[PDB]
RNA sequence: AAACUUUCAACAACGGAUCUCUUGGUUCUCGCAUCGAUGAAGAACGCAGCGAAUUGCGAUAUGUAUUGUGAAUUGCAGAUUUUCGUGAAUCAUCAAAUCUUUGAACGCACAUUGCGCCCUCUG
RNA sequence: GGAUUGUUCACCCACUAAUAGGGAACGUGAGCUGGGUUUAGACCGUCGUGAGACAGGUUAGUUUUACCCUACUGAUGAAU
RNA sequence: UAUCGAUCCUUUAGGUCCUCGGAAUUUGAGGCUAGAGGUGCCAGAAAAGUUACCACAGGGAUAACUGGCUUGUGGCAGUC
RNA sequence: AGCCAAAUGCCUCGUCAUCUAAUUAGUGACGCGCAUGAAUGGAUUAACGAGAUUCCCACUGUCCCUAUCUACUAUCUAGCGAAACCACAGCCAAGGGAACGGGCUUGGCAGAAUCAGCGGGGAAAGAAGACCCUGUUGAGCUUGACUCUAGUUUGACAUU
RNA sequence: CGCUCAAGCGUGUUACCUAUACUCCACCGUCAGGGUUAAUAUGAUGCCCUGACGAGUAGGCAGGCGUGGAGGUCAGUGACGAAGCCUAGGCUGUAAAGCUGGGUAGAACGGCCUCUAGUGCAGAUCUUGGUGGUAGUAGCAAAUAUUCAAAUGAGAACUUUGAAGACUGAAGUGGGGAAAGGUUCCACGUCAACAGCAGUUGGACGUGGGUUAGUCGAUCCUAAGAGAUGGGGAAGCUCC
RNA sequence: GUUGCUUAAUUGAACGUGGACAUUUGAAUGAAGAGCUUUUAGUGGGCCAUUUUUGGUAAGCAGAACUGGCGAUGCGGGAU
RNA sequence: GAAAGACUAAUCGAACCAUCUAGUAGCUGGUUCCUGCCGAAGUUUCCCUCAGGAUAGCAGAAGCUCGUAUCAGUUUUAUG
RNA sequence: AGGAUUGCGACUUUUGUCAAGGAUGCUGGCGUAAUGGUUAAAUGCCGCCCGUCUUGAAACACGGACCAAGGAGUCUAACGUCUAUGCGAGUGUUUGGGUGUAAAACCCGUACGCGUAAUGAAAGUGAACGUAGGUGAGGGCCCGCAAGGGUGCAUCAUCGACCGAUCCUGAUGUCUUCGGAUGGAUUUGAGUAAGAGCAUAGCUGUUGGGACCCGAAAGAUGGUGAACUAUGCCUGAAUA
RNA sequence: CUUAGUAACGGCGAGUGAAGCGGCAAAAGCUCAAAUUUGAAAUCUGGCGUCUUCGACGUCCGAGUUGUAAUUUGAAGAAGGCAACUUUGUAGCUGGUCCUUGUCUAUGUUCCUUGGAACAGGACGUCAUAGAGGGUGAGAAUCCCGUGUGGCGAGGAUCCCAGUUAUUUGUAAAGUGCUUUCGACGAGUCGAGUUGUUUGGGAAUGCAGCUCUAAGUGGGUGGUAAAUUCCAUCUAAAGCUAAAUAUUGGCGAGAGACCGAUAGCGAACAAGUACAGUGAUGGAAAGAUGAAAAGAACUUUGAAAAGAGAGUGAAAAAGUACGUGAAAUUGUUGAAAGGGAAGGGCAUUUGAUCAGACAUGGGCCAGCAUCAGUUUUA
């Protein structure tokens, strides 16, 4: 118990721990088990490929903002955009979600050259009698990648203007802090009590 | 390796390393931290200070994500742009024609001052500043946008 | 001096270590989802030419029919000739049947092979 | 040699030449005895609110094994 | 040259202070800096008995019986 | 009111009387009784008691003081045939030593193999002391120890 | 032990005995300070030179010996005899150990470079199994008791028949049942073990045979009790 | 020379710039290399001797002071 | 339970059978091959601490920066 | 002891000689059980029975009749110092995907962990007066025939500068109460001052885990027993 | 996989301890109630009959208007008007596909030595998309079964695909542009107080009991109790659904730097067996003759068991008390010693026994002389 110069360990080892032990020897076969499903689940399917194709979309939080990322569903107000149904879509390879919504320019674009870009490059065929086929294209990822938008201008202008940019933080700051008191110090002396004059 | 180990040599002696006096019991002083303000004071007031009491307020529900604001010294500045474009920008930038060079986009909060850089015109893209770091910028001849 | 006691060696005892073997264990991986009132799991009592146990089966009792293979079974008998065959076999296979007394157990009881009631054919 | 006491010690009645004092794992329990102390039953007094206590008194309460070695007491006996 | 006291909790003093994380205003609670409420087993658990009906782990680191060292005390003998 | 050195009295073997040659016992009186005493029952008492205690008659090997007899063992043989225990073994005196040696030290000494007995030693066997102290180990019982609890009782709201 | 102008007591002066100590030499190991492939065969980790030191429980570090498996390598050894086991034979190492002659026996096993571990025993009132002394000893003594011939048999203190003595003495060593056992009852064969001596005998061992009910019992009725159903509890096993 | 220290001050006090004096490195003896850092074992019941010494009649009793031993250690002597 | 803490399948001051359970132990006993080098401690402060731990001291191993240094369980002169 | 010669010397008229940096010369016997080796007994002297707890054991202290096999610091999750290896302001393929002679070997990259910045309770702010500063020591190199001078990494001591907190000071401006310029202080940090870490592996040490091995009196959950014995009820029997 | 041994909890002691975003594996969506078919209960169970029988068609009672069909589910959606139209459906037959299976498809038993036996050693070949493993009198690619490569059958599953043939759905079902009016959404519930329990959840995370009990731009949440004013987000009190994930049980296949009969499961054998307890339960030991039983005919001693011979076999030093057969412990023979134990260390002597370069042509043990190093004695 305790005492030379080491540090303060937390081990929580206290209870039936190895009666609830898990070692992972199936690492490698469980690895031939999938790629054994994703073969054989192509050979049912046969000419289609094995993705949905999915939509361009920005991240949460400060942390994330500034990288986008491959979405759930394509929205109803994108699919109208280009010229389709939503219940048409499902049956092509085109996940919809019904619950995301739209707020910016710049994602609705994207998306809209995205639907159009693969309504043109796919095929389809009848139901009746014949049937061209062309072999099978399996990840939808691989011929539709995601790309990171550019806001680039390598070489620029410097239009300086003696503004101080750490100036404008701190004055951005305090307004802030002091908006609530200054907005009830003018709703006294200026309103209230002079309004009465 | 179980050879190379002293056990193996203790093969013989009676005691294995532990004494004849002392035995090598179960538990003798308890069982991890125990009597850290009775018996294992001396340990404690030695080594480590600060272990017991309180210090500060509480916060409920913390994120590790609104404190984020990874720093970035005036000293490394120059290495989020390319290694080809760089001797080529280190002589004649002059003026309508300087590397602009996002911050954010390599994964940098906020633009830091302690490093000294040479005299050419930077246009620096950052979230946060400090108010040394605008003055190193400046000297130099560019500015500092804000995001 | 012998006997007796103690130590050693050769041969003989006592006992089953050592050495070599192995139709069994133990762990890990991979595949599949199928018990029962149409009477299950379990239990008793029986059945072979000569068996006590184990292995199989239920008075059709170490099994019958159906399909396949193509001559055995074997401790000792004994056949059957079935041996250019609609066929030997403790073979493999298994989709039709039999399945004592019980048991969730069901006419009422059950330390009892106890005691009743209804329809139907024969004395 | 005896009376009384579980007694060591003690105190008496006699006899006698005389009734000196001590040791030996406070000799001696696989030699005996079990009255005493010393378990559980039970009673009395003082003390304790109570369970219980008492270097107070009282009564009923289990004493195992030698065939071995030496020791001692007797008994045979190889070899000059 | 002696005359006194941690953590945690409560409480008081101080500041044109910081926080209640969707944004504000007042009450309210939480923090930052120094005092007080006490641990006398005083480097700081919150705590009554009894066992002769007893139990386990140990101890000759430790009592009740001999033995050994010692002789105040007990007993026996000298000296003037 | 009663009763007593009583199964209740420490000081004690109380003092006086009686039983004996002689009585820390027994019985009868005395009582400022350490600490007797009234249904936590006091005093008395016929019958009954494998209850405790003292004395007298008869009786006797309990004893002075031991002796003898009978069966069944032991003893010897034929057959059958174990257990406890065992570091190694088994002659003494003194010395020193973990303060009481069968082995060390100095002396005494010392002769194959064995059979009946016996209880002096082997600090002889039996059982990780029950007495005593320690352990931050327990359990049984008790209580104005500390913190709880079934049951019960009082009040409010619902059933109304 | 023995000693008396000592082998006693006090003091002096010489010789002599003797420790793993001291001096000197041989060999071992450890540590330090140097010198050297300048083609100059064999280990630069080599091959030499010089100087000092050596006790040791608890403890720490270093360098080696052996056991069971794994990768490599000696085109390793072997029915012309591998492993194991026995040996008052031999050789090497300070030692842990290794190599090898003779015997026994009849299928696998070694060295060198590395990996890896359920890797080395004299003790634990250790665990399981086996065997000693003790010892041909303790002992096989309670229920009054045996004896003589004849037969069978390899064999008779103990079996079968005869004769003589005895006991239990009808609240019994007599005649029948209940609980409980379960073939022990009965015949023919027959003694390896069991019947703490023996055995031709046996409640032993081997192979068969044997229990016949309208009237005797069970079945039927209720006793102290037990216990479904209708109902009400309980998350429920189930409780009343 | 230096300054916000200190002085009646052009003084003082600290830290300096340049300068003079190395046989005779300004007592003895020795030096086994000197200084320093990290990390972790066992141990935390001690005891005896020569002097100093407290309690006690005294003890192979209890308790301190300074060096040396035993514990951890054989070998020659003290018979042991 | 007509009361002894009696009896309750040789088990009673709280039966027996399995499981949690390899319960916990500051306390007892044991702990498996050779040579080579170095080599202790029973003391200070705190603790429901006195048969036990932490902390310093003593010990080993790994070494790093340097190469006769500003050192010594010692002496002398001067001076407290 | 050593194993060509080398050195210091001496005696020599000289060549040479020699007791001078460790023994050569001459002779005899036997050539094997004679010398040696192991083994058994005898004789002289010496030697108490191991293991263990203890200040102290041959102990009248504990365990041990004897033999064979089994039998006790292991593995893991976080870690510390030291050491080897790879890359080095970076480092880490193996959650997962691609392939395959199929649990192997080989290949791929978004993220993410640690590191590159700290200090505050927080709001927050956030590391160059000067050759990244002076002084004292410093290996090594440079100049010199030397004496001595120059340049001085690592590191150690020491006074300053810079960033954060703390306590004062409070400039131009300005929503008239915000804003914080510049200058300071016997305070204060696990800071900056031409970056050192990340990953794998190994001995030793730490904490949780059965945790080197065996060992309690207890406690808790769920079950089985009134054929012994305790007591009551129903129904029978027994006593000269 | 990270977040993280972190934010919080805790005699704030010991100790406990999540989730959002980010990167991957896998991705699939949907149904009722609340509206009048009201110009036609349009719907469904059973009975009886007939067929191509997991069903279909027709007919007769019943269920049900206190609500069974069609129509719509908040992503919407409906009722009207205006306007262009792009789509369609239900059986069996053969083949592939997926399972359960059966059979076919290379090469030496040539010569010599050892042996009881070649599967050993040596010489000379052959096959190889087959040199994995096992069997046969000793280590077999080539003796046998297999293995490798590829053919050829049979018997199920069937909608998964492909290709066909009947049919025969249709004037009915679905989708979309514009414009007007509406747009039904779950109550002893939400929410509040209080008690007990639980969580990291702190003036209370969820759950349950009890008392109180709503609303229509309403109600919930936004991790500090309130009142006041805004904003962002979802739509509770009804319901269905494959995949990636688990698995000391069951049925079927592969492997191992795992154990090798005191080990490994309690059990390699007639093991949950023999045996113990009234009962719940408790619970062992025990593997190996030889290639082949060829398991010892026949003589002779004995009442018999057995013994001596003989005989089998490579061996009976393999005899069903059986491969090898260690130690404790015992018998016989041989050698040695022995006056109250034995057993050790140093050094000799005697007795036993044993290694080691005098063989070519036919080393061991001493003595004397002159020297060196260390000493002793006149």
């Amino acid at each position: 118990a305790i005492s030379k110069n080491l540090p303060i360990l937390k081990n929580h080892f206290r209870k039936h721990w190895q009666e609830r032990v898990k070692v992972h020897f199936d690492q490698a076969g469980k690895k031939v088990s999938r790629r054994h499903a994703r073969a054989s689940k192509a050979a049912k399917i046969a000419p289609r490929p094995l993705d949905l194709l999915r939509p361009v979309v920005r991240a949460p939080t400060v942390k994330y903002n500034r990288k986008v990322r491959a979405g759930r569903g394509f929205t109803l107000a994108e699919i109208k955009a280009a010229g389709l149904t939503p219940a048409y879509a499902r049956t092509i390879g085109i996940a919809v979600d019904h619950r995301r919504q739209n707020r910016n320019q710049e994602i609705l674009d994207l998306n809209i050259q995205r639907l159009k870009e693969y309504q043109s490059k796919i095929i389809v065929f009848p139901r009746k009698g014949k049937a061209p086929e062309a072999e099978q294209t399996l990840s939808a990822a691989a011929s539709f990648p995601i790309v990171q938008p550019v806001t680039d201008s390598e070489t620029r202008a410097v239009e300086d203007n003696g503004e101080s940019a750490y100036r404008t933080l701190r004055l951005a700051r305090s307004d802030k802090r002091y908006k609530g008191i200054r907005e009830k110090r003018a709703k006294d002396k200026a309103e209230a009590e002079a309004e009465k004059k | 390796p179980t050879r190379l180990t002293k056990t193996r040599k203790h093969r013989g002696h009676v005691s294995a390393g532990k004494g004849r006096v002392g035995k090598h019991r179960k538990h003798p002083g308890g069982r991890g931290m125990a009597g850290g303000l009775h018996h294992h004071r001396t340990n404690l007031d030695k080594y480590h200070p600060g272990y017991f009491g309180k210090v500060g307020m509480r916060y409920f529900h913390k994120q590790q994500a609104h404190f984020w604001k990874p720093v970035l010294n005036l000293d490394k500045l120059w290495t989020l742009v390319p290694e080809e474009k760089r001797e080529e920008y280190l002589k004649s930038a002059s003026k309508s024609a300087a590397p602009v060079i996002d911050t954010l986009a390599a994964g940098y909060g906020k633009v830091l001052g302690k490093g000294r850089i040479p005299d050419v015109p930077v246009i620096v893209k950052a979230r946060f500043v400090s108010k040394l770091a605008e003055e190193k910028i400046k000297a130099a001849g560019g500015v500092v946008e804000l995001i």
